[PDB]
Order: structure tokens, then C-alpha cells, then sequence
RNA sequence: AUUGAGUGUUUGUACCACAUGUACAGGAUAGGUAGGAGCCGAUGAGACCGGAACGCUAGUUUCGGAGGAGGCGCUGGUGGG
């Protein structure tokens, strides 16, 4: 069912033990034996079922230490505001008509933003950015008058989150090479934003499970009260 | 079947009037323009 | 789904009186009741279209898929694809979302907060109803009921009754609902199409309430049966199938009848003694004393004596022709017809009816059955050929979709005829269960079943010798169907009938069947099944 | 309640093992989401042969035999994915 490396990694993990965040992250630094700088994932099994409209959860958080990987920012801007995006460090900024170039080109880029009324034009390309997840959603903070802040935050390592219809939310908190202190700080930031994002109509226990996992290692259950 | 009814004010919902109707001759809810003492104005009143 | 102390009274005729019902989740409930019992009204309460005069009706927050008893065609020019697409709110939200973008450009810093929230919800809502459905619907038609794509671009109003029922059923499924409220989902379907619907409803994991007058169809699906009583204005919920409901119900009414019998005997006994004392000599003091004492018991008895519910009256039909049939009522010779822009339905169609004959126009959905009957009456002019009616033949037409009633006028106004006086009209409407001021009701507020009786009454009042009936038993409660079939059997005239109900055709006793689209004038027999198979 | 042991049968619940995912297009059986350029293998790979299960009849999954070292993915087009 598993290779010896995963079997060996399994021996270092207790299936029935809920680890503290301090222990789990440090253990993750030993269960990331994959032959590359694997990412570290956190999965919360919220009790909310997104089938109900008021139960849906979506947004983004500016991770304090970032994920350690650059994000390519595409900015739809009007007037001199476009130069503001370039000054803020936008990877590439497009006019109203550059959507045609994006259509069939300039793919393999990470995020899109509107400033903010450009959405009247971005709607045409929404069917392309939509299913790919690139559609600028105000709930995620990709649409705003403060494009100068939006651009620089993304370069700082803003990571989006979205509960799937099954009732899970996954987010990359950083690379396995990160110091546990920095890694813990990112993990805690994710915890706070989710609690702040708890829907007002939630009932019962909110976080039914937290699991830490590497790109290749096993999941590690952790205590939300720790 | 003659029955007693109340005519509510369609504006403020005050049950302002006691009257009666024959349900056979007036199946639908009786509607009248009656003075509402709350709003101090003539308003449409409907049986509730 | 739960309802408490339900009350609802349209004018003077009441529907529910202190009615109650509790439906557990994941219950395939079969709703049964005579025409007018209030089965459709229950769904309107669930859909919040209606409000109870008194009481509380409780519904779960889950999304509900509703299949109306009547097709909702907002505009005549609506296409089938437009009709189906309206099942999902994708188009509606996009039109709203497109306007939101317009407002964002116009408004700079005033309404942005409100607009941004509205935009976000629409995107999240749109993704929840994944916009990939455009492709799924196209193939949902194929896998559902073999609905051809040529219909997909055709106006919905031009479809046949059976075809429309397929589209409406598919639309409900297209919406991806959580609770299924099906109001006669197989009203016009043929035998083959009914098979698919049954299998899907058997497999459907969720809760599904079915209003149906088809006992066999329900028995295969129903696990709980809800009976809407027309006389007690109440709701009773049984566990089991239609037969179990009939068995439990028949026993309960039997046990109730016996109770009222014994209470009457005791009242008669006291009454008989009270009278004996009443007529005794005034000099018999003790008997007079005992007579008054029993008069007190007699009074208390008569005040606790349960009233037997008046058994709901069944329809009485006496259809007789004014004149006599000929040996050749109808002559059809070399008749060809095609709807402009569509393939020819039949070529050189030629048949000849014999008189006092049961003529069945067999076929499948969308094969030309209703077109042929419309052809005879004169609604459709034949592209080729001739249709000749003998001067001795009077014709009465029962259309499939109930297109012979004025929704704006009342029941009495619809049946008004130059040949019938007022009391004559009322007497027949009472035979069709329209009593007293029930005939002044607008046709627009009647149920499909009650409207079918008015159409039948129009056919009866003609006293024609040829009956062109297009699915007569549709919308009728099972009891009224058997009455319809039995009375037609005794009709002393020619009957051209179309019916997908196997029971109804057996009662009429068909003589010759005309198969479509392959024109085959054949003697009626269980070989009808052979044609259905082939 | 005093009132405690079991067995068996039928049931409610929760983990735990297993297996299931074929709309049309599309390499063809892509169930959802995230990470993902790497992943697996003489701890005996691909291919081959036989048994078994599923099956929408296309194929998918699993066990064993022989053999001994190689394969899969990224890149590529299709698609809402
Ligand atoms: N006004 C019309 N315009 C264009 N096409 C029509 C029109 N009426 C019917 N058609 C087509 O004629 C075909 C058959 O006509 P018809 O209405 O008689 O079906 P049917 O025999 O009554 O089937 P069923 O009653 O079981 O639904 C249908 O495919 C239908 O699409
Ligand atoms: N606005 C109204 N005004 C007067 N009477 C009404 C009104 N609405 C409904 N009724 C009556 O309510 C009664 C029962 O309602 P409902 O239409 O739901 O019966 P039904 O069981 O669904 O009919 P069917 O089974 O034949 O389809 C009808 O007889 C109808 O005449
Ligand atoms: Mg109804
Ligand atoms: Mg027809
Ligand atoms: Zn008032």
C-alpha cells in the first residue's frame, strides 16, 4: 500500500495521537523526505456544509512570513492607476484591451485583480479565469481601490482559501525548509483568520479536525485547543 | 352563513372595525375605505 | 415537513380544517385524494405560494424541486431550450451581475460597499450552481428520456402533451433539487416513458412527494401514503402502499360505521321508552317520573352522538346520442398532413369507421395522435385528401390539453348553451359534483381534474353520436376513471379514442385499433401489446 | 429501583479496514479540494500468462505464476474540471 519510505515515515507518526502545533510542525520537518523543497499544508475539516448559502466560506490572508514562492500579479487598471500598479511591483499590468492577449496568452500566472470597476471589462474573460480560479473575487481581496496595497501584499505571500463543497479547507502555510518558529507563526495566522471567518449561523463544534501534512508525507492530526 | 369579521387597516395593520358579512354572498375578503384612527386618515381596510 | 392546525377556506368551501401531518425525511410519500381534495394546495403551502388562514406549515431549508400539474409557458414563443434553461438560476444571476458591473462604473465611492457584497454573493452563488451545466443539460435530455435535439430548438407550445411532460420532468431534474414535489409526473407519458420515471424515482435517494392517480405507478415507489380527505378536510398518513392505505382506510370507516350504529340503537331505545311514558295516563306517576329521567339521558345521548361523515358522491354519467349512427360515420381518404417545416406525419392516410364502433388511435408520444383528431374536427386543414362526415353524424371533441374552457368565466357560464335552460344545467353539474354555488366559481381557480369534468359535461350535453376523445381519463381520480370507462362502454355511438391508460381501453372494449406512425387499421386484440413492443 | 452474568438473532450509532466513482469531448473509467516536479521499482520494474470481482460492456481493480529492470507524471491537446 505504501513504499518503504512512506512506511518508515509512518513508523514516526502515531495515528491516534493529536499533536501540539509545536510538535506537529517539527515532526513535519522529518516526514518531508520527498526529494525537493516540499510545501507544508494545513487542512481544517470545518463542520459547515457549504450547500447552505450562508455557510459558504471564502477569502484570503496575507501570511506574515509568506509561502516562500513568488506570485505573478496581473492588474487591470484604468488611467494613471496602472502606473501605480507597476510602481507597486506588479509583474505585468494590462490595459482594458489586453484581455485579448490574456486570451490564449500570458498564462502560467498566479492572480488577477481589478481596480475595482475594471470588472465590467474583466467579466468577458471571467469564463476563462472563472473555472481556473483566477477570477477576481472581492471576498478574496483581489478587487479594491487600493491596488497599491493589493500588489505588494501578494508579493508578500498572500494565500487564498476556500471551503470545498465536501466541507474541507486547504491552505499552503510555507515550505518544509522554513524554521519551525516561522512555520508555527504562519499556522497560527491561518487559525485566527478561519475563526474570524466563522459563519454566524454555525452550530456546534466548529473545527472538527485539523491535520498538518507535507506535499508527500502523511497527515498529522493536531489539537485546535493548543 | 352570516359571520362576524374584522376589517384590518392595510397600511398600519390595526384591526379597526367590527362588522359582519354573509360568506355565501361575499366569498372574498370584504374591502372598504375606512378612517384609520391611528393614521387619522381614510385607508383601505380588508377583512383579516 | 410538518403542518399543525392547518386551516384554509377559499370563500365558503373549505380545504383543511385542523389538519395535521408529519413527514419524516427520506420518505417517498404518495399523496392521494379525489379531484379537488387539495393535493395541489398542499404543495402551494410548502412552496409558500399560499398562506394558511390559521395554523403553521413547517418546511425544511433544503431546496425543493417542484413539478407543476400544469405546464407554465410564460410566452408562446419560448423555445424548449429556453424553458429548460430557466430551471437553473444561472441566467437570472448573470443579468443581475451584468447590471452590478454597470453600477460600479457609474458609482465611484457611494454604493461600492453594497455593490461589492452583491457581486461577491452572485459569483459564489454562480459557482455553487456550476456554470458547466450548459453542456450537462444538452446530454441530460439524451440520457433521461431520449428527447431528440430537434425538439431542443422548437417552441415549447408546439410540443405534444406527452413531449411537454418529458420536458417539464427534465427541467425539475435539471435544477438539481433536494426535495422532489411531483404533481402527476406521468400525466401524459406513454408506457415506455413511464418506465424511466419509475426507475429514477425508485433510485432517488432523497425525499420525493408524488401526487398521482396511477395506483400501479405509486405502488412501485411509495413507502408512505398521505390521503387528503375531501369530506373530513383532514390529512392521514399511512405506512405502506396504496392497497395498504385502502385496507386500513376501509377498515377504519367500517369500525366507525359500527360505532354510529350502536349509538343510534341506544338513542332509539331511550326514545322508545320516553314516548311510552309520554303517552301513558297522567295517573301513572312512577312511569311519568321515569319518563322524565330517561328524557334527561336521551338528551345527553343525542348531544354526544357522532355524526357519520357524508360519503363523497361519485360521478353519474348518462351519455346518449340524439340521432343514430350510420354505417359510415367518418370517411378519411388519402389524407396527408405535415406541420410547416416538419416531416410528414402520415401519407395517404385512408380509413373508414363503421358506426357504434370503438376506434382506438394507438401510438407513442409525439407520433401524430392528437394531430389526427384535430384533423377530423377541422382545426387542421389536410394538406392532401378529404375528410367527409355523413350528415347523420354529430361530433363531440375532448381536447387533450383542456383548451375548450374560458378561464375568465365561471363554470355555469362555460356550460351555457342555447339548447339548455338554467335548472337543466345545474342538475347535470351536480351529477358532476358541482353543487350549488360551486358552479359560480371561476374556471381559473379550479384544479385540472375539476376542469376535466366541465369539459366532459360539455361533451355530454352535446348528445353527439360520434365521440372524438383525446386521453379522457387524464387528470381524473381513479374512481372517476372507472365510471368514465363503464359509461362509455354502454354509449350507443361511435367512439374515436386515444388513451395511454391500459385499464380505460379495456373497459371501453375497443374494436379496431389504428397504429401510428405506421398506418395499420387492425382488429383490436392483445396484439396491441405486440405493436407496443415493436 | 431492588437487579447480576451470558449466548444468539435483528437493529441505531462511531470509528477502522477495505473496495466504488465510465455524462459528451478527450490518450480513456479525470469523484471533490489543496499541495505537486518529480514519483515508484532486484524491500523484484515494465511487458507476458492464468484465476477472481465489478461492469455503463469500453474496459477498471485485485491475487498468483514465470521473467529480471524498468516505468509513471510534468512538457503535449481535449474539457467546466
Ligand atoms: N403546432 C405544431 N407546430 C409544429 N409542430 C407540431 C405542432 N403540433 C405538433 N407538432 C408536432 O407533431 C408531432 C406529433 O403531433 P401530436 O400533437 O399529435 O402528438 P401526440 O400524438 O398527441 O403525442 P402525445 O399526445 O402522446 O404527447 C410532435 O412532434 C409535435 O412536435
Ligand atoms: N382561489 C380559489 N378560489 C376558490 N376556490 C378555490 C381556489 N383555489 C382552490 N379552490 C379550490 O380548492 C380546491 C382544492 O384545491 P386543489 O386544486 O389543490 O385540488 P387537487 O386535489 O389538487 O385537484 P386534482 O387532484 O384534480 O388535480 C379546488 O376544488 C378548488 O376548486
Ligand atoms: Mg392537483
Ligand atoms: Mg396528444
Ligand atoms: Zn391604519
Amino acid at each position: 500500500k505504501k513504499s518503504k519510505k512512506m512506511q518508515e515515515a509512518l513508523k514516526k507518526v502515531d495515528a491516534t495521537k493529536a499533536y501540539s502545533v509545536e510538535e506537529a510542525v517539527a515532526l513535519a520537518k522529518d516526514t518531508n523526505i520527498a526529494k525537493f523543497d516540499a510545501t507544508v499544508e494545513v487542512a481544517y475539516k470545518l463542520n459547515v456544509d457549504p450547500k447552505k448559502a450562508d455557510q459558504q466560506i471564502r477569502g484570503a490572508v496575507v501570511l506574515p512570513n509568506g509561502t516562500g514562492k513568488t506570485q505573478t500579479v496581473l492588474v487591470f487598471a484604468k488611467g494613471e492607476k496602472a502606473k501605480e500598479a507597476e510602481a507597486a511591483g506588479a509583474d505585468f499590468v494590462g490595459d482594458d484591451d489586453m484581455v485579448a492577449k490574456i486570451q490564449g496568452g500570458w498564462f502560467d500566472f498566479d492572480v488577477v485583480v481589478a481596480t475595482p470597476d475594471m470588472m465590467a471589462t474583466v467579466g468577458k474573460l471571467g469564463r476563462v479565469l472563472g473555472p481556473k480560479g483566477l477570477m477576481p473575487n472581492p471576498k478574496t481581496g483581489t478587487v479594491t481601490m487600493d491596488v497599491t496595497k493589493a500588489v505588494e501584499e501578494v508579493k508578500a505571500g498572500k494565500v487564498t482559501y476556500r471551503v470545498d463543497k465536501a466541507g474541507n479547507i486547504h491552505v499552503p502555510i510555507g515550505k518544509v525548509s522554513f524554521d519551525n518558529e516561522k512555520l508555527v507563526e504562519n499556522f497560527n495566522t491561518i487559525n485566527d483568520v478561519l475563526l474570524k471567518a466563522k459563519p454566524s449561523t454555525a452550530k456546534g463544534q466548529y473545527i472538527k479536525n485539523i491535520s498538518v501534512t507535507t506535499t508527500f508525507g502523511p497527515g498529522i492530526h493536531v489539537d485546535q485547543a493548543s | 352563513m352570516r359571520v362576524n369579521i374584522t376589517l384590518e387597516c392595510t397600511s398600519c395593520k390595526e384591526r379597526n372595525y367590527l362588522t359582519n358579512k354573509n360568506k355565501r354572498n361575499n366569498p372574498d375578503r370584504l374591502e372598504k375605505q375606512k378612517y384609520c384612527p391611528r393614521e387619522r386618515k381614510v385607508t383601505l381596510h380588508r377583512e383579516t | 415537513m410538518r403542518g399543525q392546525k392547518m386551516n384554509l377556506t377559499f370563500g365558503l368551501e373549505e380545504v383543511y380544517e385542523d389538519a395535521e401531518f408529519h413527514l419524516g425525511d427520506f420518505d417517498k410519500v404518495g399523496i392521494v385524494g379525489v379531484n379537488g381534495a387539495g393535493k395541489t394546495t398542499l404543495f402551494r403551502l410548502l412552496l409558500r405560494e399560499l398562506k394558511l388562514d390559521k395554523g403553521k406549515i413547517t418546511i425544511g431549508n433544503s431546496r425543493i424541486g417542484y413539478l407543476p400539474q400544469e405546464i407554465i409557458i410564460m410566452d408562446e414563443k419560448m423555445t424548449v431550450l429556453e424553458f429548460l434553461a430557466e430551471g437553473r438560476p444561472i441566467k437570472k444571476m448573470e443579468t443581475e451581475l451584468n447590471y452590478i458591473y454597470e453600477k460600479l462604473t457609474v458609482v465611484d465611492d457611494d454604493k461600492q460597499d453594497r455593490l461589492l457584497k452583491r457581486m461577491g454573493w452572485l459569483q459564489e452563488q454562480l459557482e455553487y450552481f456550476d456554470c458547466y451545466e450548459a453542456e450537462s443539460i444538452l446530454l441530460d435530455l439524451v440520457d433521461s428520456m431520449q428527447i431528440d435535439f430537434d425538439l431542443f430548438d422548437q417552441p415549447i407550445s408546439e410540443l405534444s402533451g406527452g413531449q411537454k411532460s418529458k420536458i417539464s420532468f427534465a427541467k425539475v431534474l435539471y435544477s438539481k433539487p433536494e426535495i422532489l414535489l411531483l404533481d402527476q409526473p406521468t400525466n401524459h407519458l406513454d408506457s415506455s416513458t413511464k418506465e424511466f420515471v419509475t426507475k429514477y424515482l425508485k433510485s432517488y435517494r432523497g425525499s420525493v412527494l408524488i401526487i398521482s392517480h396511477d395506483i400501479d405507478f405509486l405502488n412501485q415507489i411509495i413507502d408512505k401514503i398521505m390521503y387528503i380527505d375531501k369530506v373530513t378536510h383532514k390529512i392521514s398518513i399511512y405506512e405502506g402502499d396504496y392497497y395498504t392505505y385502502k385496507k386500513k382506510y376501509s377498515e377504519n370507516q367500517l369500525l366507525r360505521e359500527k360505532m354510529i350504529i350502536q349509538q343510534e340503537k341506544e338513542v332509539k331505545e331511550l326514545a322508545t321508552f320516553v314516548q311510552k311514558a309520554k303517552q301513558a295516563s297522567q295517573t301513572n306517576h312512577a312511569l311519568k317520573r321515569m319518563g322524565l329521567e330517561r328524557a334527561i339521558r336521551l338528551d345527553k345521548k343525542k348531544k354526544n352522538l357522532t355524526k357519520r361523515d357524508k360519503v363523497y358522491k361519485r360521478v353519474k354519467m348518462d351519455i346518449k346520442p340524439n340521432r343514430e349512427v350510420a354505417r359510415t360515420p367518418l370517411k378519411v381518404e388519402n389524407v396527408t398532413f405535415h406541420y410547416p417545416g416538419h416531416p410528414i406525419l402520415y401519407k395517404d392516410l385512408s380509413f373508414q369507421i363503421s358506426g357504434k364502433e370503438r376506434f382506438l388511435v394507438v401510438g407513442e408520444n409525439g407520433v401524430g395522435k392528437s394531430t389526427l383528431l384535430k384533423l377530423l374536427m377541422g382545426i387542421n386543414i389536410p394538406d392532401k385528401g378529404k375528410i367527409i362526415f355523413n350528415d347523420k353524424t354529430d361530433v363531440a371533441y375532448y381536447s387533450q390539453e383542456l383548451e375548450q374552457l374560458d378561464e375568465e368565466k365561471t363554470i355555469l357560464e362555460n356550460v351555457k348553451s342555447d339548447e339548455y335552460t338554467d335548472w337543466k344545467l345545474r342538475a347535470t353539474l351536480s351529477n358532476f359534483l358541482f353543487y350549488d354555488d360551486d358552479v359560480n366559481k371561476k374556471v381559473n381557480v379550479l384544479s385540472p381534474g375539476e376542469k376535466a369534468r366541465i369539459v366532459l359535461c360539455k361533451v355530454l350535453l352535446q348528445k353527439a353520436n360520434l365521440l372524438i376523445l383525446d386521453q379522457p381519463t387524464n387528470h381524473l381520480d381513479p374512481e372517476t376513471q372507472s365510471i368514465i370507462g363503464a359509461n362509455f362502454n354502454l354509449f350507443e355511438g361511435t367512439i374515436i379514442v386515444v388513451s395511454h391508460n391500459p385499464s380505460f381501453v379495456e373497459q371501453i372494449g375497443i374494436n379496431r385499433m389504428l397504429i401510428l406512425p405506421s398506418g395499420n387499421i387492425d382488429n383490436y386484440s392483445p396484439e396491441l401489446l405486440e405493436y407496443y413492443s415493436n
